[PDB]
């Protein structure tokens, strides 16, 4: 089998989740060795365009080729059409690339799974979409894929609601990972996080699980 | 084990051939064998000229040298001359009949040729040299080598006789103790086959009026001389 | 050496980022539980006052997924070296964990506890203490898939140490 | 999903020379050692595992020679083709992500061999000073402040990681170097014809000569001085 | 025809374009880098399929280096690619200044490139005959020490003299400016 | 050609070679630039170009790059002769479709040690003189000035004298040139840049 | 002997995937298909199985969504009718399909479709096309798990005096048939092709309704 064996190693990789809120979109690294230098880190989280961001999940040298593959088409279509890509566009580019390599004879096609977030230019409605080998491509509101995957997604359909997204970017962004957090707003808006913020976010947590303990226990 | 191996099975069945490389030259050296009175010896010729100062000897599968003769000397025309006005040194043409061979090697529905190169040049800025191509493709430099069949015993006696200061006739006399101590049939100079790079020999250039043009440092040996080089043995 | 030596050495290694830190305090805490045959009862009180303080502060707040690989296999392994009757204090941190069966409670934590547990059960059978409490504590309706697993290998477990 | 090529690969590299790259606060120091002996084989191969992209990066090769030099005349000629268009030097991320991409493309489409070979980049750039990098067959980079390839890669990491230092000299560097090869070589002694050492540093004058290869009488005062 | 000048100031480049298309309110300029912007002129809409199509490159290797190109490089670029496009069928007739501010060594800097591909940078400079009407100020009242209202000044005096000294009606002009904080528009 | 202008010569002393240029750039009469120099150096080898700037640059381009690739393969710095007998190749490569240009090489052999000036046509005939080389729209002036000033084995400090003067009296009769003069004297180890003052700039 | 029994292999799609039926009337052509069940946050507006073709021209899958045979159709249609300025008969596009199947025969190529259509020389048509390259035209037509039984209830109920709205309740009922009940909105969707209405596809509310009408049906 090839598309079997492709799932199993994106299995293998790192953990990755993306959120959708009301209006902003959140995008969730190994134990660096002691004598690894992180000041030129590739981020997992990489912008193909400034409204739509890219977050992979399996070998990180068959996502590059698709990361650029990306921006590429992106470009192209904004040189040919005047107007920057949609979501939903590269999303299927994204798809049919692979699809396409997953054919003749596919000894591995990509072997990688990707998560697409962003707005659609002119506007500011949340797309988030998720990206598989065989060409399949689906849309959520709330997708994990890596290790664990089974578990983050039962704690999200637990947590996440589709009845009332979260409505302000801080609640979205304070996210429970038992750390990478980019933001994605209207009008063409990316922020990477530092570090700074995701310890204090981490610190909020642990706090709040203190206060929950203390008050029940 | 796959075709590498095989062709280099192909080579150590082949005839020996060696090189030895002095301070001033290199003396290349080989045994042809024709166990038929009534061909020509003379018509069959196993050390080739690439440029004149860059020749090489084989071992192995003759008419695959013979087309990788053919090769390298277009390719040392196309490639480097044509565009610097001069004959490219040993390094790079080494580098292009390797290439050459991996390509062989590489391509799909062909066969590695089964030969095993020794080339022997001069050149200014690194003086003399003498390497040995495998038929993988990787070449390396040699001080003195051997190759085909007695190479064991000729690898042997090359590593007790080279030493720093070895001459150019001194490695002559080494070469034709070695071919004498593992020649098949008969050792004579219709059998022996010698060149030396050395020297430029402006008698051999053909013309004069120009004093910058030299003349080339490859010299074939003709079978008098390796007679009178066989009678003080 | 004043016997307090190791434990100074155990608390010190045993740092949440270094993995192979970890690893060190706990091959410590193996060697002290292991080492259980030559020592006085003094020295045994003292152990288990140690252990008892070091389970605690470990294996109660928060585990980092790197830990906890750690302890499942020091779980795995301990009990079919020695007897865990030597010690007071090891096993029963294990069998008593409290909110390792809440329904209600956020999940990990108690699926990591369970499954210490049914390694430790595991590595002994039927030379195993009586546990029948669990048979009461068991929990059916938890709404988190990963305890729900733990429930039903822990009760396989519980059902093939008693079928001697 | 894992590939046995890449895995047949590694092995292959895990057999091959030692390579060692350490990044100081003022320079990089490469050291590579020479394992191929037969008394008659001529050692003026230019340089046989140290290599020059350009006057600002350098390259050490574990694996087999030929890939490497294909990979190495694709980077100097990526490389001049960048200095062609932008008139200016190249990233040293730039050229070790481009090589990291063709060792990928070949470790995907069937027919071809994936590159049996590891290297370390040791550049210079503006951006972010002195980086070192290492790029393996599967197509993976990863930069680091002490690495090392070869046959004992695990006791050199462990030596390296005993006696690193964030504000090292480039002489702490380079006597480091020297003495984790000496302590994981399997021939007793470290001598100065199996050692091959480069050096990339910038002076107080901004001339930036990232191009000091170490000639073998240096190599030699060199392990006389440090004690080898 | 169309009116392309521009000043390099000791913090600042500032850019004059005509508004005339032979429409009265024509933007002949495009962002290349949010501290790299070019004017164009010459022909006709090969010069915004060329703008568009450097800016697509440029944009393009900003999204994937994650860090702007220097002026330098962006004025090598456009001298390379208008070299190659005249020696090839369908050249480009499109003559560009590039203004960009390099934040690397905290200077601004000025590129003058024809369509034949000739690279100059020029203290100050200006394509077509709006030289001719010019240069005479700008060797007259020019310092490497001038602020940004003392340009603004000099272009105003340039400005008016081109109006009054040329027989082409070009409809006004717009003026851009490019220091550290990036790229705006003078609304005088 | 000869819309932008400037003029290089380059003659050869005693154990020394010279070669100067002029610094205007412009657009027929219009006067664009006066710092556009027409002289590079690979190694230890100077080219300077006349004619089409655009062409200019992309010949030094080229040039650098092929040099540098020289390098890198041969572990060695590429020779004035061998130089000359690459730009040739590359200039005849374009034959029908030329570069509108006028190259001339100098420089001193590093292992040979004598002197080599050498000039270009369009389409790279090798014209090698052991007196002078000129190039550019002053280029009959400069064979008057040099057939009138040069002498042979000159001293690098009369050498300088000799072709700045050449220079600057064949610039001051040439509409597109004279903005501004550089003048290298090579020697075997050192070289020496200098910039000449003269009117109209 | 020796025979393609690739083809045949291939045309054993009765498990390739959710089941689709299609009923052609006199008044219109209705498809029906089968929504899978999956995560209550995914948005399920992102499976579509029911795809068009042009304004006149539907088409229903069964197997995996991923693609090619759908935009030939439309790039198809898109040049016929820029080439003759009308629209292209249901039957040149299905062949065209075929066409493209075949040159892209021992070996199959895509995965079966459903093709429904009007035009004004056959009126309604619904098509069964096969990666074997060929097509039949059907009244009424089901692939797709539980085909075989879906197949027998269509010949037991079609008797060519059905309307658009008991086509509908038809596809309904055998979809719940197939699936086993419990099919309210969201394990299903319903398509129509009318010739003044062209390709349509019901929303949520409308299948919800005609759910609620078969119930009441039922019931009696």
């Amino acid at each position: 089998f090839q598309v079997e064996y492709a799932l199993e190693a994106v299995k293998r990789g790192t953990c990755a989740v993306g959120v959708k809120g009301k209006n902003c979109v959140v995008l969730g690294r190994r134990s660096t060795l002691k004598l690894q230098d992180t000041r030129i880190t590739p981020s997992k989280v990489s912008k193909i365009d400034s409204h739509v961001v890219l977050s992979f999940s399996g070998l990180n040298a068959d996502s590059r080729i698709l990361i650029e593959k990306a921006r590429v088409e992106a470009q192209s279509h904004r040189l040919t059409l005047e107007d920057p890509v949609t979501v939903e566009y590269l999303t299927r580019y994204v798809a049919g690339v692979q699809q396409r390599y997953t054919q003749s004879g596919g000894v591995r096609p990509f072997g990688v799974s990707t998560l697409i977030a962003g707005f659609d230019p002119r506007d500011d409605e949340p797309k988030l979409y998720q990206t598989e080998p065989s060409g399949i491509y689906s849309s959520w509101s709330a997708q994990t894929i890596g290790r664990n995957s089974k578990t983050v997604r039962e704690f999200l359909e637990k947590n996440y609601d589709r009845k009332e997204p979260p409505a302000t970017v801080e609640e979205c962004v304070k996210l429970t990972v038992r750390i990478e957090i980019t933001v994605v707003k209207p009008d063409s808006d990316i922020v990477a996080l530092s570090s700074e913020e995701i310890n204090q976010y981490v610190t909020q947590i642990e706090q709040e699980k203190q206060e929950q303990q203390e008050q029940d226990k | 084990l796959g075709q590498i191996d095989y062709a280099l099975t192909a080579v150590k069945q082949g005839v020996t051939s060696l090189g030895i490389k002095a301070t001033n030259g290199v003396v290349i050296a080989t045994e042809k064998k024709s166990s038929s009175p009534l061909a020509m010896s003379e018509t069959l010729s196993k050390v080739s000229l690439l440029t004149p100062d860059i020749g090489a000897v084989y071992s192995g599968m003759g008419p695959d040298y013979r087309v990788l003769v053919d090769k390298s000397r277009k390719v040392a025309h196309t490639s480097y001359k044509r565009i610097y006005g001069e004959y490219p040194p040993t390094k790079l043409l080494v580098s292009e009949v390797a290439k050459i061979m991996q390509e062989a090697t590489q391509s799909g529905g062909v066969r590695p040729f089964g030969v095993s190169l020794l080339i022997a040049g001069h050149d200014e800025f690194n003086g003399f040299s003498l390497y040995q191509v495998d038929p993988s493709g990787s070449y390396f430099p040699w001080k003195a080598t051997a190759i085909g069949k007695g190479s064991v015993a000729a690898k042997t006696f090359l590593e007790k006789r080279w030493n720093d200061e070895l001459e150019l006739e001194d490695a002559i006399h080494i070469a034709l103790l070695t071919l004498k101590e593992s020649v098949e049939g008969e050792f004579n100079g219709d059998t022996i086959e010698l060149a030396i790079i050395g020297d430029e020999n402006p008698d051999l250039l053909g013309y004069t009026g120009i004093p910058t043009d030299k003349g080339p440092r490859f010299r074939k040996l003709t079978s008098q001389e390796i007679n009178d080089r066989l009678e003080a043995l | 050496l004043n016997m307090s030596d190791l434990f100074e050495l155990c608390e010190s290694y045993y740092n949440k980022d270094d993995k192979a830190s970890m690893i060190m305090s706990v091959e410590i805490v193996a060697g002290l539980v292991c080492g259980s045959k030559f020592m006085s009862v003094s020295d045994l009180d003292k152990r288990d006052t140690f252990i008892e303080n070091f389970l605690a502060k470990c294996l109660d707040y928060e585990l980092n997924h790197d830990a906890f690989e750690i302890w499942s296999t020091l779980a795995w392994w301990l009990p079919a070296v020695v007897d865990l009757r030597r010690s007071k204090t090891f096993f029963c941190h294990f069998i008593n964990a409290d909110g390792m069966f809440d329904r209600e409670s956020d999940a990990t934590h108690q699926t990591s506890k369970i499954y210490m547990l049914r390694s430790i059960l595991m590595s002994m059978e039927f030379r195993a203490p009586d546990v029948g409490k669990l048979f009461d504590e068991l929990v059916f309706d938890h709404p988190y898939d990963q305890v729900r697993q733990a429930v039903a290998k822990l009760l396989t477990t519980l059902v093939q140490n008693q079928s001697n | 999903g894992r590939l046995y090529q890449v895995e047949y690969a590694l092995e292959s590299i895990s057999h091959a020379g030692t390579a060692i790259g350490i990044m100081a606060s003022d320079g990089i120091v490469l050291a590579a050692e020479r394992k191929v002996t037969s008394t008659l084989l001529e050692q003026d191969t230019s340089t046989e595992k140290l290599y020059k992209l350009n006057d600002k990066i350098a390259v050490a090769v574990a694996g087999l020679t030929a890939d490497a030099e294909i990979l190495i005349n694709t980077a100097r000629i990526h490389a001049q083709n960048y200095l062609k268009t932008y008139n200016e030097d190249i990233p040293v991320e730039i050229l070790v992500r481009r090589l990291s991409d063709i060792k990928q493309g070949y470790t995907q489409h069937g027919g071809l061999r994936p590159f049996g070979v590891s290297f370390i980049y040791a550049g210079y750039d503006d951006r972010y000073g002195y980086q070192l990098y290492t790029s393996n067959p599967s197509g993976n980079y990863t930069g680091w402040k002490a690495i090392s390839v070869g046959a004992n890669t695990s006791a050199a990491q462990t030596l390296l990681q005993m006696d690193y230092k964030d504000d090292m000299k480039v002489d702490d560097a380079i006597e480091l170097a020297l003495k984790t090869l000496s302590k994981t070589t399997d021939s007793s002694a470290l001598t100065y014809d199996r050692l091959e050492f480069a050096t990339i540093r910038k002076g107080a004058n901004d001339g930036e000569v990232y191009q000091k290869i170490f000639k073998p009488q240096e190599i030699k005062d060199i392990l006389v001085k440090t004690g080898i | 025809m169309d009116i392309i000048l521009g000043i390099r100031v000791q913090d600042s480049v500032i850019l004059a374009s005509s508004k005339a298309v032979t429409k009265d309110s024509d933007d002949k300029t495009r962002q290349l880098s949010p501290h790299t912007l070019m004017s164009f002129a010459g022909e006709a809409g090969d010069t915004v399929q060329f703008a568009e199509y450097i800016q697509a490159n440029i944009q393009l290797y900003s999204i994937r280096e994650d860090y702007e190109l220097s002026p330098q490089a962006v004025s090598s670029f456009v001298r390379q690619e208008l070299a190659k496009s005249i020696r090839s069928r369908r050249p480009y007739q499109v003559n560009v200044l590039i203004g960009g501010y390099d934040k690397k060594k905290n200077k601004p800097e000025l590129y003058q490139i024809d369509y034949l591909g000739t690279k100059v940078e020029l203290p100050y400079g200006a394509h077509g005959y709006s030289g001719f009407y010019t240069f005479f100020l700008l060797d007259h009242h020019y310092r490497p020490d001038m602020t940004t209202e003392e340009g603004l000044d000099l272009l105003k005096l340039c400005v008016q003299e081109l109006e009054k000294r040329m027989p082409m009606d070009f409809k006004g002009v717009i003026v851009k400016i490019v220091d550290k904080d990036g790229i705006r528009q003078v609304d005088d | 050609s000869s819309i932008n202008g400037g003029i290089v010569v380059a003659m050869t002393g005693k154990d020394c070679v010279a070669i100067a240029c002029d610094l205007r750039l412009g657009s027929q009469s219009l006067g664009v630039s006066n710092k556009f120099e027409k002289i590079f150096h690979y190694g230890h080898v100077f080219l300077g170009i006349t004619g089409l700037a655009t062409d200019v640059t992309t010949l030094n381009e080229m040039f650098r790059y092929k040099t540098n690739l020289y390098k890198l393969k041969e572990e060695r710095a590429i020779e004035p002769e061998t130089f000359t007998q690459l730009v040739s190749s590359s200039l005849y490569e374009r034959r029908f479709g030329p570069y509108f240009v006028g190259p001339v090489v100098a420089g001193i052999n590093s292992k040979s040690g004598k002197p080599f000036i050498a000039g270009f046509d369009l389409i790279g005939c090798i014209d090698e003189a052991k007196d002078f080389i000129v190039s550019g729209t002053a280029s009959d002036q400069l064979f008057g000035m040099c057939e009138s000033l040069y002498e042979p084995n000159l001293e690098p400090e009369d050498l300088f004298e000799t072709i700045s003067q050449a220079l600057l009296n064949a610039a001051d009769r040439d509409a597109l040139s004279g903005w501004g003069a550089v003048v290298y004297i090579i020697k075997k180890d050192e070289v020496v840049k200098r910039y000449l003052k003269m009117r109209q700039d | 002997e020796g025979r393609l029994f690739q083809v045949e292999y291939s045309l054993e799609a009765i498990k390739l995937g959710s089941t689709a039926i299609g009923i052609a009337t006199k008044e219109g052509v209705v498809l029906g298909v089968e929504k899978r069940a999956t995560s209550p946050l995914l948005e399920s507006d992102s499976i579509e199985k029911i795809v068009e073709i042009d304004r006149h021209i539907g088409c229903a899958m069964s197997g995996l969504t991923a693609r090619s045979m759908i935009e030939h159709a439309r790039t198809a249609a898109v040049t016929h009718n820029l080439y003759y300025d009308e629209d292209i008969n249901v039957e040149s596009l299905t062949q065209s399909v075929c066409d493209l199947a075949l040159r892209f025969m021992s070996r199959p190529f895509g995965v079966a479709l459903l093709i429904a259509g009007h035009d004004a020389d056959d009126g309604y048509q619904l098509f069964h096309a096969e990666p074997s390259g060929t097509f039949y035209r059907y009244n009424a037509k089901a692939i797709g798990s539980g085909s075989e039984g879906a197949q027998a209830e269509l010949l037991n109920e079609w008797h060519s005096s059905l309307t658009l709205k008991e086509a509908e309740l038809l596809v309904l009922k055998i979809l719940k048939q197939v699936m086993e009940e419990k099919l309210d909105e969201n394990n299903a969707q319903l398509s129509c092709i009318t010739k003044q209405d062209g390709f349509k596809i019901y929303d949520n509310e409308k299948t919800a309704e005609l759910i609620k009408e078969l119930k009441e049906k039922e019931a009696a």
